[PDB]
């Protein structure tokens, strides 16, 4: 028998609707003519060893399986390995995420969830840079009704970047595929010393505020990476060095509102590292006045008192808040945060100040926040301000 | 049919307690509990249906027609099995899905679950009734 | 001073809108000239001892108070008592209702409370049949928005009945009324002997069931009323006497749905009796099929048994039904009402029939019902057939 | 006005934590705890209004029209009062609805509070901005 023939199309198989496509078939030497055959269309796609077939324009029409076979002196050759040319720009787009966070640990396996609101529909998941067989759901199949797929991937390796793009198809064309979704990186996160995360703004933030966090570390990485807890995407600034060492980035997130508030880790990388820093301490942004259920701040001996004496702040509130916070004007740690405490028909929470000393002079103000978002509080109490006396 | 669907309901049933996701089916979800019974209530859905085609076919008193119309009840047949095997996939996957999310439930994710939960009741219900509506012509 | 003229209006003070009236006032028998003047407005309305002034249609503009004086030979007369013609035909109707409930222990208290649903009203309650000042909300006036007024009856006497009508004003038109609400009866409940109510058509009821209640006293009262708790109107039937002394009365309640399900207590009294007798024995009527959730009937040890053995038949559902009932076809008394238990993920009632007889074999089917509305069940169990042996 | 206005701002949450009824709400309204509690709140109100406007009628620098001004001003206090107090005595009705209703509430019941208590909280809102339009006039 003759080789039989290989069959490569360029730039692809994977053609957009619309884009040119041409496909290429390699045979004998003294090859005569080249057949192109599709599966279910008897007719010849188009038309010495190297023998080419164009398509002007990628149409669901020419979304199939071809083979080839060229004509040889002595007869007809074996027909060629199938080519699947598949369309992947027709229907809407369907939403990668990723289980549970972007950020994973080097070597360790997550989840990519695909999905789409329209059922029927079989998910394939492709990795950017890796020449790989599609890979679709129908290897684990499962009855569920086509919304979604979970893709599981692993060990993430930190030698490559993995970016995701998901795509779907229905059953009966299975050459036509929808728009690809958009990318997902998955951060493969190590044991490099972590880097510090300090806001610039203050503990509680009020709607209006121009939070920017900074990001700063010792050991000289190139490129920062900031990470909301429950995002899908990250943040990524380079780092520039104020000083021979130092590498800092400052993540200007802008107003703030509700979705600014969260538990920030920064990461910290090298262009040339894939890798990434372990995670630095997590800065939890806490966004004042998102509740409209009130607190209120009271002092009890009084807000005068002498240096020795047991003054016990209390915030108290008639709403069911799971937690009540306090804060010093001028302090720049973060709030104290204390749950509350069902008393006479009003939750409390004692803030004890005991003995009472000079330092603890100064103007109080104090928040309530749900369990459900413990970082969106309530609108300040009315100043409460501490007068000591030696 | 009574008695498929009877068994039908029973599953039915079942699907709409699910359907709520209160805490005590959210537990059972992880658990797979609630899928072993959804599995068990249609195969007897399936083999009792099975059982009255086949008692219905004695009944029976032209060929191609004949041929035609058991085609018709087998196809409608398979797609009610599809729709349900659907229903304990999608179950499957939240559970999944909440032990890659290490445990935890998110209320979107449940929202999802809910709707599509929904989506795959429609599809059920319009395939029995074409069953029913089949095995009547029969 | 010549004697007071008084001042009268036929047929009343309360004047619908629309209908005529007319007021006369009496004075002096040498009275030369009568004035009858209106608060507000100095013309006098319209024009030897009595003198009248008629009106062929009460507008907006005859309500008010109006008071007369005659003129005599030697000068003119006091100004009479005010009169206060209202017209009562203007604003929407308000809503009469009794608490607790229509029927009341005789020389008891209770509240009728009247309502509307926009604010800015002050309601008026009248008893029908007696000539008693319009109660107004301001002798007891409260700040609450002009959207109802309790009034408290008290002691319902039962030499008389008890019919009430409510009515409601601006404070700026004080004269001007609305549409008298629908009327209330008051039942003052006695000591004299109880009746008894009987349904005819099973113990669970299922939609589209004619339930007839059928209400009978060995006394001889010669009217009935059927209550069901709940509601602010009452059925009444005359008592036939098919035997001399027995008394009954068939309440014919028709095709059932929602509405009839719940606690009925029949009343019996005579034409001259207004009081009413002591509540009969409660029916409280179960309506099957309200509920979708299901319930199923399995019996332990088995459907066949010996008799001896210990059956437990057990109700079980996944819902979270309150109680589980149990009905034996042909047998006539209520439902055997057991509360649930959480046993294996399913919530059960546990029916004990140990040992077991030759009577306890037959059809037994279970359903469930919410404390939210303890007469409205779910469809019937499939059927469960008991068969015990000798 | 930062004071008065302050002092609304309480009443108007306990108001809001009164119209979501819960079960703490539901028990504390049949004891008269809630009403003092308003009462309590409005009273202050009332006491910073008198205050502030005392205060910015010393600032004031014709006589008819100062004398239209300050009746416009004393109208619209007096209707802040009359809606707070109307809110206090639909609250003191709930209560004694209940307790003629021997001790039990419907849902029904508390509907309608609900509906009434909106009802008045609306013209609450529209009369304290016209209060607060008239003191800046004035």
């Amino acid at each position: 028998p003759f080789p039989k023939p290989t069959l490569w199309a360029e730039p692809g198989s994977v053609i957009s609707w619309g884009s040119p496509v041409t496909i290429w078939c390699q045979g004998s030497l003294e090859a005569q003519e080249y057949r192109l055959d599709k599966e279910g269309s008897p007719e010849p796609l188009d038309r010495k060893n190297k023998a080419r077939f164009s398509i002007p324009s990628m149409t669901e029409h020419h979304a199939g399986r071809y083979r080839c076979h060229y004509y040889s002196s002595a007869g007809w050759s074996e027909p060629s390995d199938p080519l699947e040319l598949v369309m992947t720009g027709f229907y809407n787009k369907p939403t990668l995420s990723a289980l549970p966070s972007p950020v994973v640990a080097s070597g360790g396996n997550m989840t990519l969830r695909c999905g789409s609101q329209k059922g029927y529909h079989h998910f394939v998941l492709m990795k950017e840079g890796e020449h790989q067989l599609p890979r679709t759901l129908d290897s684990q199949q499962l009855h569920s009704g086509g919304f979604q797929a979970l893709f599981p991937v692993g060990p993430v390796n930190p030698s490559h970047r993995w970016r995701f793009t998901c795509y779907y198809y229905y059953m009966n064309t299975p050459q036509v595929w929808s728009h690809p979704s958009d990318p997902l990186e998955i951060l493969p996160s190590g044991v490099s010393r972590k880097p510090s995360l300090l806001t610039l703004q203050g503990p509680v933030l009020a709607p209006g505020q121009s939070l920017t966090l900074q990001c700063g570390s010792d050991v000289g990485y190139d490129r920062f990476v900031l990470y909301k807890e429950g995002e899908r995407d990250f943040l990524q600034r380079p780092g520039q060095q104020p000083q021979a060492g130092l590498s800092q980035a400052n993540f200007t997130l802008g107003p703030v509102s509700r979705s600014h508030g969260g538990q920030y880790r920064c990461y910290g990388a090298h262009n040339l590292s894939s890798e990434w820093s372990a995670p630095s301490d997590p800065l939890n942004i806490l966004m004042a006045g998102q509740i409209y259920d009130t607190v209120s701040l009271s002092a009890q001996p009084g807000p005068t008192v002498a240096s020795g004496e047991n003054v016990t702040l209390l915030c108290q509130s008639w709403w069911q808040f799971d937690t009540f916070l306090l804060t010093k004007e001028g302090a720049a740690h973060p709030p104290l945060r204390l749950r509350s405490m069902y008393g006479a028909h009003k939750y409390q929470a004692e803030f004890p100040m005991s003995p009472v000393t000079s330092a603890h002079a100064g103007t109080y103000r104090c928040y309530g926040s749900y369990s459900s978002n413990p970082h969106l509080l309530s609108f300040p109490s009315e100043p409460l301000e501490l007068m000591v006396s030696g | 049919g009574q008695r498929w669907e009877l068994a039908l309901g029973r599953f039915w049933d079942y699907l709409r307690w699910v359907q709520t996701l209160s805490e005590q089916v959210q537990e059972e979800l992880l658990s797979s509990q609630v899928t072993q019974e959804l599995r068990a209530l249609m195969d007897e859905t399936m083999k009792e249906l099975k059982a009255y085609k086949s008692e219905l076919e004695e009944q029976l008193t032209a060929e191609e027609t004949r041929a035609r119309l058991s085609k018709e009840l087998q196809a409608a047949q398979a797609r009610l099995g599809a729709d349900m095997e659907d229903v304990r996939g999608r179950l499957v996957q939240y559970r999944g899905e909440v032990q890659a999310m290490l445990g935890q439930s998110t209320e979107e994710l449940r929202v999802r679950l809910a709707s599509h939960l929904r989506k795959l009741r429609k599809r059920l219900l319009r395939d029995a009734d074409d069953l029913q509506k089949r095995l009547a012509v029969y």
